[PDB]
């Protein structure tokens, strides 16, 4: 399953 | 053997033609298992393999939420990238991201990945340490500083060592009939005269899974690297892959040539010759 | 901007046997940017309702797609694909050759 968190560039 | 899980994401801006198109697909090894396309009439992540269909509604809800959030983040990132590269708002640009994990035959983490590319060029990548970054240029260094300040690597590491490995393990068990079956290539050599003086020998590999394979021609036992035409491994559409390798041989010298095939489905690599 | 022209292969899912249903594939790969147009042709005319895979990419970030349609090859019918991409000054036609 996919990860929950990310940050824009 | 060893296995991998990957999520791939592409956002493509299209000024004057609405918001960027976002498409994401997930793979275990060479098997597609989930997809999402923002241009679908009512976008939802959809299954693409039978072994994922048993995940319940909550799985698909969470996955779809993430897909849409990732699409939104990418829209922000694409606007940012125009600034970082001093670019006009008129052109189409591309943002690609991949992440996932490789595990060994014991299910242990081999390594994790998280990497991004802008307009087809490397932009920023998480290093194998899952702790530090490699930035391609001064623009990506700005992202790096942001992500260092936010300790983004730490969250990525936690996912990649934890859920990525755990869920891959689950999928491998649920798909054990297919994900844990290698299909060896079906092989043959064909002969096509070109002139009175030469003919093409083409060594074929068909029906194999996974896609990794090595096809080589030897002449008198020497590899014919420079003189071999190799096509890219290509999908058949039934899960399996195809490839061929060809050499142009002087007429009468066909028996000096041998095709060598290596594939994980083969207990031992095969040697083939043209059989007239 | 840097651009990469597609590799193009046109081929069948199974070895062709005249009068036996099969799938005709066009695999385009190695290209950037991602916008690409692919037609499958029967005797020079576009085949309707051709399907394609979802956009994905290789380790070097280049894109690949598979376009495919059911077909029943015969001795006389000619099949091909036609590919257009920003890197091409004209559309590229590659003919199906059952030996490739
Ligand atoms: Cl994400």
């Amino acid at each position: 399953r996919r990860k929950w968190r990310r940050w824009h560039l | 053997g060893s296995h991998s899980m990957r999520y791939f994401h592409t956002s493509v801006s299209r000024p004057g033609r609405g918001e960027p198109r976002f498409i994401t697909v997930g793979y275990v090894d060479d098997t597609l298992f989930v997809r999402f396309d923002s241009d679908a009439a009512s976008p939802r992540e959809e299954p693409r393999a039978p072994w994922i269909e048993q995940e319940g509604p909550e799985y698909w809800d969470r996955e779809t939420q993430i897909c849409k959030a990732k699409a939104q983040t990418d829209r922000e990132s694409l606007r940012t990238l125009l600034r970082y590269y001093n670019q006009s708002e008129a052109g189409s640009h591309t943002l690609q991201n991949m992440y996932g994990c490789d595990v060994g035959p014991d299910g242990r983490l081999l390594r994790g990945y998280h990497q991004d590319a802008y307009d087809g060029k490397d932009y920023i990548a998480l290093n194998e340490d899952l702790s530090s970054w490699t930035a391609a240029d001064t623009a990506a260094q700005i992202t790096q500083r942001k992500w260092e300040a936010a300790r983004e690597a730490e969250q990525l590491r936690a996912y990649l060592e934890g859920e990525c490995v755990e869920w891959l393990r689950r999928y491998l068990e649920n798909g054990k009939e297919t994900l844990q079956r290698a299909d060896p290539p079906k092989t043959h050599v064909t002969h096509h005269p070109i002139s009175d003086h030469e003919a093409t020998l083409r060594c074929w590999a068909l029906g194999f899974y996974p896609g990794e394979i090595t096809l080589t021609w030897q002449r008198d036992g020497e590899d014919q690297t420079q003189d071999t035409e190799l096509v890219e491994t290509r999908p058949a559409g039934d899960r399996t892959f195809q490839k061929w390798a060809a050499v142009v041989v002087p007429s009468g010298e066909e028996q000096r040539y041998t095709c060598h095939v290596q594939h994980e489905g083969l207990p031992k690599p095969l040697t083939l010759r043209w059989e007239p | 901007m840097i651009q990469r022209t597609p590799k193009i292969q046109v081929y069948s899912r199974h070895p062709a046997e005249n009068g036996k249903s099969n799938f005709l594939n066009c695999y385009v790969s190695g290209f950037h940017p991602s916008d690409i147009e692919v037609d499958l042709l029967k005797n020079g005319e576009r085949i309707e309702k051709v399907e394609h895979s979802d956009l994905s990419f290789s380790k070097d970030w280049s894109f690949y797609l598979l376009y495919y349609t059911e077909f029943t090859p015969t001795e006389k019918d000619e099949y091909a694909c036609r590919v257009n991409h920003v890197t091409l000054s004209q559309p590229k036609i590659v003919k199906w050759d059952r030996d490739m």
